């Protein structure tokens, strides 16, 4: 049903700062709750962030809390990741994931809709 | 000391869900004025929330009913084999209740046979059990409530074999006993079958409704 | 009569979970019947689900701290639109009164003995104290029992000697 576009990933420096954006389909953006997931080489896909469809609402991983945040913009359809102190550990495939929420401001941690990925990779 | 207000609100959300209700929402911004150098912080909410409603039903599982009853231990095209040495089966069904609107069908299997003997109107001796562990106070929250305990005339069940090994594909049976048995035992005090007695509980408490309670 | 819809029935505590908020009738917000419903903060939230008994509480505390007493726990009749088991309406409980015995015997008290003979006054200069002990065992208490008051008094004493 929705579809999902992740951008902006890259080869970044041990500490350095890197913003993805995660772009969604157009007529149905405000229904679903959105996040961040990552997958490292050998190791499970892991919860990085979440934000709920009003974008007031948010929750986070303890590994990224304080150096990753989760923004949502409602006017164009956009989710974004800032993030910061970047670490040799945060080298993974970041994926954006739509969940349908009844209310507005719940966050979730299990999503049915997800994009291709984008590539992180930090070296130290 | 510039004092910020809210702009234009954005476009309202759809209706999230097929069934029952949802959330709707509208978003709006601070960007039409912005508070510079200090000033407040809009005055309100940057977010309305709004219920939607579909005016559908939901889909509902079913759920199973409790089993019903055990089938006789008897065996088709044939008898009884009440009083005898002879394992025989007995089956039991359940019913799938509560599903609607295209909801998942009850998972499982809705028969049940087990291996059995027949002790059905069969006179066995008996000997008297001990006193049962006291049962509740009855009536809870009425006038004077009783205990009340009792010896039962327990019928010796025979030694017979409590695995049945058949062939076929050499499926080895659980028997175990069916029936209401008649049994013989000595009179106690004036009673042959159940000599129960009862107490009366002591400090009973009043029973104040927990709604009640709360407010 | 429009109703406060919440998203979430949590059942081990019978609370309201999750608010999508009000100014919404009870049939739209129970088609889904995961739902629950309440009106207002006063509490008892209902859930949609078809009504099922809940699970029983916890026993009260023993009715006396003593010898065979009384203990209830209670069970809550929870749904929406239909009826338990027993022609019970959603809202509606059902009780068991159970005999319990946190110990066996309750204190009885004891009387007091004749007094002990006065104790030397505690200094033999100015002034000090003369203590006066009995026992409590004319009778003995029995369990918890214990005689009223108390079991030494305490005066003064004047030795007339210079220090
Ligand atoms: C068939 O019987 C076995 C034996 O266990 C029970 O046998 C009765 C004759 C009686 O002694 C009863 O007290 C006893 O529990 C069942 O296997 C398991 O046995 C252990 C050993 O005591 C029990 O603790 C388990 O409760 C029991 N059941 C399990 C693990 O489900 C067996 O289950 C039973 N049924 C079938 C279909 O084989
Ligand atoms: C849309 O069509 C309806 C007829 C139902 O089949 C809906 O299923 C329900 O979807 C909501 C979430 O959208 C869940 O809470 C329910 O459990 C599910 O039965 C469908 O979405
Ligand atoms: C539980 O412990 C016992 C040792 C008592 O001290 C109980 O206190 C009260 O004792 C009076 C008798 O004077 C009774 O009337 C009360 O029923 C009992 O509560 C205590 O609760
Ligand atoms: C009894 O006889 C008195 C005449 C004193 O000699 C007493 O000794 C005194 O005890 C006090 C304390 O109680 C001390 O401060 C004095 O130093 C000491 O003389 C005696 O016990
Ligand atoms: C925004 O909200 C309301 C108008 O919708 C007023 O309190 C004020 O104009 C504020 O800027
Ligand atoms: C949104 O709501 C109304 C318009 O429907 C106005 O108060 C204002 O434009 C606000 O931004
Ligand atoms: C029937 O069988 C047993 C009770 O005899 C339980 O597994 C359950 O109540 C089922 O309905
Ligand atoms: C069948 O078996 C016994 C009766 O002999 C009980 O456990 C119950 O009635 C079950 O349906
Ligand atoms: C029960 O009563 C006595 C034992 O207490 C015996 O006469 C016999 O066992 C009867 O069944
Ligand atoms: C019940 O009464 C006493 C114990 O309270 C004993 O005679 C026996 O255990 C009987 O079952
Ligand atoms: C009932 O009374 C006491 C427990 O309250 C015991 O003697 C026994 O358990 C009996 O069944
Ligand atoms: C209370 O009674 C039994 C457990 O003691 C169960 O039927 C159920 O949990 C009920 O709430
Ligand atoms: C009441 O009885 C005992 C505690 O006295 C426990 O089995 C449980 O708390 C039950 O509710
Ligand atoms: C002890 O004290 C007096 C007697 O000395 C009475 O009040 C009572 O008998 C108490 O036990
Ligand atoms: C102690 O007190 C007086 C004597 O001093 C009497 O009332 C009685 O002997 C008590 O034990
Ligand atoms: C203390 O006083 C006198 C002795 O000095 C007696 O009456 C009795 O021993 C009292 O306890």
């Amino acid at each position: 049903q929705v579809q999902l576009v992740e951008s902006g990933g890259g080869l970044v420096q041990a500490g350095g700062s890197l913003r993805l954006s995660c772009a969604a389909s157009e007529r149905t953006f405000t229904i679903y709750a959105m996040g961040w997931f990552r997958q490292a080489p050998g190791k499970e896909r892991e919860f990085v962030a979440a934000i709920s469809r009003s974008g007031e609402n948010t929750d986070y991983a303890d590994s990224v809390k304080g150096r990753f945040t989760i923004s949502r913009d409602n006017n164009k359809n956009t989710i974004s990741l800032q993030m910061n102190s970047l670490k040799p550990e945060d080298t993974a495939v970041y994926y954006c994931a739509a969940g349908r929420a009844i209310l507005v401001h719940t966050t979730k941690k299990e999503y049915d809709h997800w994009g291709q990925g984008t590539q992180v990779t930090v070296s130290s | 000391g510039v004092a910020g207000g809210w702009g234009p609100w954005g476009p309202v959300s759809p209706c999230p869900v097929t069934c029952g209700l949802g959330q709707t929402m509208e978003q709006r911004t601070c960007n039409h004025p912005v508070p510079q150098h200090g000033g407040p912080f809009c005055a309100g909410d940057a977010t309305r929330t709004h219920i939607c409603n579909t005016a559908v039903p939901c889909p509902v599982d079913g759920e199973w009913d409790s089993w019903g009853e055990w089938s006789p231990c008897i065996r088709r095209n044939m008898k009884s084999i009440s009083c005898q040495e002879i394992p025989g089966q007995q089956s039991r069904g359940r019913t799938c209740r509560g599903r609607k609107f295209d909801g998942h069908r009850c998972a499982g299997q809705q028969q049940d046979i087990r291996h059995c003997y027949s002790i059905q109107h069969c006179p066995l001796k008996g000997s008297w059990s001990e006193w049962s562990t006291w049962g509740l106070c009855m009536p809870p929250c009425g006038p004077n409530p009783t205990r009340a305990r009792q010896r039962l005339c327990t019928p010796l069940l025979p030694k017979y074999p409590p695995t049945v090994s058949m062939v076929e594909g050499q499926g080895e049976k659980n028997v175990t006993f069916w029936g209401r048995p008649l049994p013989r035992c000595e009179e106690l005090q004036g009673q042959k079958l159940v000599v129960e007695e009862k107490r009366p509980c002591l400090h009973v408490p009043a029973c104040k409704d927990p709604e009640e309670e709360e407010l | 009569d429009p109703v406060l819809c919440f998203t979430q029935y949590e059942e081990s505590s019978g609370k309201c979970k999750g608010l999508l908020g009000g100014g919404v009738s009870v049939e739209d917000c129970c088609l889904n019947t995961a739902f629950a419903y309440q009106k207002r903060s006063g509490g008892l939230c209902q859930p949609c689900r078809s009504p099922r008994w809940s699970l029983w509480s916890t026993w009260a505390p023993c009715s006396v701290t003593c010898s065979e007493g009384s203990q209830l726990r209670y069970r809550r009749c929870v749904g929406w639109n239909g009826q338990c088991s027993g022609k019970v309406a959603p809202g509606t409980l059902e009780w068991q009164l159970q005999a319990c015995e946190d110990q066996q015997c309750c204190p009885e008290m004891g009387g007091w003995s004749g007094w002990g003979p006065w104790e030397p006054c505690s200094v033999t200069c100015s002034k000090g104290t003369r203590t006066r002990r009995r026992a409590c065992n004319h009778p003995a208490p029995k369990c918890g029992g214990h005689c009223p008051g108390q079991a030494q008094e305490s005066e003064a004493c004047d030795t007339q000697q210079v220090c």
